């Protein structure tokens, strides 16, 4: 719930003025990656249990 | 022998092929013409024949 | 697409155009598979910028998306469209397509080939309030290219010979009104 | 090569697809080691006996 | 004969499908079953 | 692992078939012949798998293994992985020796 | 080619051994495409070293290739895979599923796809006719070559 | 397959305007660097196995 929260607030461009833009695109990706890293040592967690 | 739908349609090789091959015990392709086929009387059971 | 399930979906992407500055958009078409092991593949971008641009569309109104398998060919049929009122408007309506291919390669489609597929398949776009569920294309038929896969099959008399590893490499077919017919080269 | 044609990729891959939807029994079976490959640019198949 | 290796050669293996028509309670597991969820899953992992 | 049911057989199965998929789904770009003449030494290819920012391998070929209008078996290597950031523009992309 | 090198003819095979070692003047298939499709050979061919030639001509696509450039990975998936596995259960004590992965080698009470028995013993078709994919098996000591 | 799509996403420039860019250039040596340290987690949890 926090990468997904993280990603979508990082989509929206955050540079404005005379030069726009500045959202980063690979948020959603960046965060799924970060989800299957966690859930691999939450497996190697509950294998420990 | 092409049984499609209504009445058998059957074709031999003395008149639908072009080219007869050498006798052979090991293989004798009998390759055909373009054959005509009614498809007109097929029995279409659930939209498929 | 050959029994494999995609996904195709719209991104747009904010860009800011010079004139003073405004905000212009454009658009992207991706395209992702599953795998053998259930996984996603990444999703591969096709530029439709052009074609949605072409397209007289609304403010802020998402076109149309049309996509379809066709068996024959092997094609993957993606049309654009500007979303009507109701169904009989689009028996006119200009398109805007592209075929995918097997290997993730884009042809785009010729006007005089959107009509085609306009036709037989205009009664699966969605209108305004009617969001409808697109089927695999087809023109009238389905009827496979070629057979090369047996049935059944049986031995000769006293098991001496066999009749086996025949094929239909060939079938073709073309239809009037109410008269099909078939044209095999076994 | 200067009259050879050989083979780099395959179209295996490609039609493996239909024959995964039914299962290992469909996949390594016969059938699917018939998958065939198209020929290599403009040419022709021509049997010698 | 399709049937022949597995639960037609033994006869310990015939007992066993043709009485799963009749009595499969014998058979049913409450922690394994075939099309569970991965929620079901999960949550024998977080009593095991 | 020891406890290897029919479950387990068929989801390590699936996930060979996935790795399969990548090598036989490559496109070769280009490719380099390490010898003056195409008769003789060996050729080096360079493939592309069908991910976007996608990966690339290389393969030989060895034309000394060629005999009688075909390539023996022997002449072909495996698709090799390269580790590497590449980002060529429109297919510009040589192997060399 | 694109652009033949000849008119009358666009491909020649021959046929030499010991008595003829060597090419003749229109001793051979000589192939000739139009602008539309079908190859013929040209009647002033000299079929004497053949019995007869055949063109295949809606015929467009070959067989796998068990001996080509993908054929390490071709075998790996038809051979070796089943035969890693049944050997892995084998050794595991699960005996009714070793004995499901061997028979995607060989089955020695046949085949039966969709209700009938089938014509081969040997589910691999590169061992139902034996292809050669190495030739040079003896450069090192290996089982496997 | 997430660090290779958002490799390729971050490579596409997200400053637009009077100043252009904005394009993260080692996303690739970011994305395959991410990969091998993870798949040295894979080898430790499969020989933990």
């Amino acid at each position: 719930a926090s990468r997904l929260a993280g990603a979508a607030a990082d989509l929206v461009p955050n540079i404005f003025g005379f030069a726009g833009g500045g959202s980063r695109w690979g948020a959603i990706a960046e965060a799924t990656g970060y989800v299957m890293e966690f859930s691999a040592n939450v497996m190697n967690t509950e294998a420990d249990k | 022998i092409v049984k499609a739908g209504g009445k058998e349609q059957t074709f031999t090789a003395d008149k639908d092929v072009s080219i007869q091959p050498s006798p052979s015990f090991d293989e004798m392709n009998y390759q055909f013409n373009a054959l005509e086929i009614d498809g007109s009387g097929l029995n279409f059971i659930n939209n498929s024949a | 697409y050959k029994s494999r399930l995609y996904l195709l979906w719209l991104e747009q992407k904010e860009i800011t155009k010079q004139t003073q500055t405004e905000t212009d958009y454009r658009y992207e078409l991706k395209l992702a598979h599953i795998r053998y092991d259930g996984t996603w593949n990444t999703p591969i971008t096709f530029d439709v910028n052009k074609k949605i641009s072409e397209l007289k569309l609304e403010k802020n109104r998402a076109p149309g998306l049309y996509c379809a398998g066709y068996q024959g060919e092997d094609t993957l049929l993606v049309m654009f469209y500007n979303q009507q009122d109701t169904l009989d408007s689009y028996k006119n309506a200009s398109m805007q397509g592209l075929y995918i291919f097997a290997d993730m390669a884009s042809k785009d489609m010729t006007p005089e080939q959107s009509n085609v597929y306009r036709d037989n398949s205009y009664q699966q776009f969605d209108t305004n309030n009617v969001r409808r569920v697109n089927n695999r294309y087809a023109e009238d038929y389905e009827i496979p290219s070629s057979v090369s896969s047996r049935k059944d099959y049986g031995w000769g008399d006293y098991y001496l010979s066999m009749v086996y590893n025949g094929d239909i490499p060939t079938i073709n077919y073309k239809a009037a009104s109410s008269d099909l017919k078939i044209y095999i080269s076994p | 090569w200067q009259s050879y044609r050989t083979r780099l990729n395959t179209l295996f891959a490609r039609q493996l697809v239909a024959r995964a939807t039914t299962g290992i029994d469909t996949i390594l079976s016969m059938e699917t080691q018939n998958i065939q490959e198209p020929q290599l640019g403009k040419g022709f198949y021509a049997t010698f006996v | 004969f399709i049937d022949w290796d597995k639960y037609n050669k033994r006869y310990s293996t015939w007992a066993g499908v043709s009485q799963l028509v009749y009595y499969p309670e014998n058979y049913i597991d409450p922690t394994m079953r075939i099309g569970q969820t991965k929620m079901m899953d999960a949550l024998l992992q977080s009593v095991s | 692992q020891s406890q290897l049911n029919a479950d387990t057989v068929e989801d390590a199965f699936m996930s060979y078939l996935t790795s399969f998929e990548q090598v036989a789904n490559l496109k070769v770009i280009s490719a380099y012949h390490d010898n003056i003449n195409n008769d003789q030494g060996l050729t080096y290819f360079i493939g592309l798998s069908e991910t976007d920012a996608g990966e690339y391998y290389w393969r030989s070929v060895d034309h000394s293994k060629f005999n009688d209008g075909k390539f023996a078996a022997n002449a072909w290597s495996e698709w090799h992985k390269i580790d590497c950031p590449i980002n060529p523009y429109k297919s510009t992309i040589r192997p060399v020796i | 080619d694109d652009v033949p090198l000849n008119q009358d003819y666009h491909a020649k095979v021959y046929m030499t051994f010991k008595k003829s070692p060597s090419d003749g003047t229109w001793w051979g298939p000589h192939f000739v495409r139009d602008d539309k499709g079908i190859v013929t050979i040209n009647p002033k061919s000299i079929l004497t070293h053949f019995e007869s030639v055949n063109v295949l001509n809606n015929i467009s696509s070959e067989p796998m290739d068990f001996s080509g450039a993908n054929s390490l990975y071709f075998w790996e998936l038809f051979y070796y895979t089943p035969m890693l596995v049944a050997q892995r259960l084998l050794h595991e004590q699960n005996f009714d599923e070793a004995n499901r992965w061997l028979k995607y080698v060989w089955s020695p009470s046949g085949y039966i796809v969709h209700g009938q028995i089938q014509n081969y013993q040997w589910n691999v078709r590169p061992l139902l006719e034996d292809t050669s994919w190495n030739s040079d098996p003896l450069d090192s000591v290996d089982p496997d070559a």
